C-alpha cells in the first residue's frame, strides 16, 4: 500500500469564522439565502468527490 | 431368432452402453473441473446480491 496524500499546512490556512454557534444560528435564514451558491457548489463537490482533500478550494 | 437379428440388437445394445460410459466419464471430469474452479453452473455457491445496496446520496458524504 502507498502513502496517502495530505495537503501541506500552509494549503489549509485560511480565516475562520470566529463567531458563536447562537450567531450562526440567529444568521442562519439569511445566511443560507445569500451564500447559497458557493454552499452548494461545496456541497455539491463533497458528494460527488467524497473525498474533503478534493474540495479544499 | 436368427443369428443377423441377434448380432445387429448386439450392436445397438453396445452402441448405447458405450455411449453412457462416456457420458459418465465426461461428468466425472466436469465435475471435477466445476468444483475446482467455481468457473461453471454447478458448486455456484451464493453471494451477496449487490441488487441490495442503496446507492442514493447518504447523511453524511464520505461514502
Amino acid at each position: 500500500p502507498g502513502i496517502v496524500e495530505l495537503p501541506s499546512l500552509e494549503d489549509l490556512k485560511v480565516q475562520e469564522v470566529k463567531v458563536s454557534s447562537s450567531v450562526l444560528k440567529a444568521a442562519a435564514h439569511h445566511y443560507g439565502a445569500q451564500c447559497d451558491k458557493p454552499n452548494k457548489e461545496f456541497m455539491l463537490c463533497r458528494w460527488e468527490e467524497k473525498d474533503p482533500r478534493r474540495c479544499l478550494e | 431368432d436368427g443369428p443377423e437379428k441377434n448380432y445387429e440388437r448386439t450392436m445397438a445394445i453396445l452402441q448405447i452402453e458405450a455411449e453412457k460410459a462416456e457420458l459418465r466419464l465426461k461428468e466425472l471430469e466436469v465435475r471435477r473441473l466445476m468444483r475446482a474452479r467455481g468457473d461453471g453452473p454447478w458448486f455456484h455457491y451464493p453471494t451477496i446480491d449487490k441488487e441490495l445496496i442503496d446507492h442514493s446520496p447518504k447523511a453524511t458524504p464520505d461514502n
